[PDB]
């Protein structure tokens, strides 16, 4: 991200998130199975306004 | 337990004036015939809960199913002929 977007200038932001499910990569908890021919399974993402 | 004074004794009570006798006798008090008054509920609109209660709190479950299992498009090994 930019620090400073000066007056009439444009800035380009990048940002990842991981949002977890497992809690680790070995520790299996809290991991779903999706292996189905439909799910009520949905991820809900509100953004900056 | 006293010791008897052979030089001085004395004898025993003599009259002496008197509190008026009927003035030490007491009436016998009489008493009539009594009621709980009032007709009384059946029931009180009670502050506490008479049951009891629960210390700890216990975690409940419920069972749920998973879905219908479907096939796999596996990845498929290589034929041993004898290179494994």
């Amino acid at each position: 991200a930019p620090a400073t977007i000066a007056a009439g200038a444009t800035g380009e932001l990048t940002m990842y998130y991981w949002v977890p499910l497992a809690y680790s990569e070995t520790d299996l908890t809290g991991a779903v199975l999706a292996n189905v021919p439909q799910s009520k399974q949905r991820l809900k993402l509100e953004f900056a306004n | 337990m006293a010791l008897i004074n052979p030089q001085f004794p004395y004898a025993g009570p003599v009259p002496i004036p008197g509190p008026a006798p009927t003035e030490t006798m007491p009436l016998l008090n009489y008493r009539v015939e009594g009621r709980i008054a009032g007709i009384q509920q059946a029931r009180q609109f009670m502050p506490f809960l008479q049951g009891p209660h629960r210390e700890v709190a216990e975690q409940t479950y419920y069972a749920i199913g998973t879905g219908i299992q479907m096939g796999q498009t596996f990845n498929q090994p290589l034929i041993n002929t004898q290179e494994g």
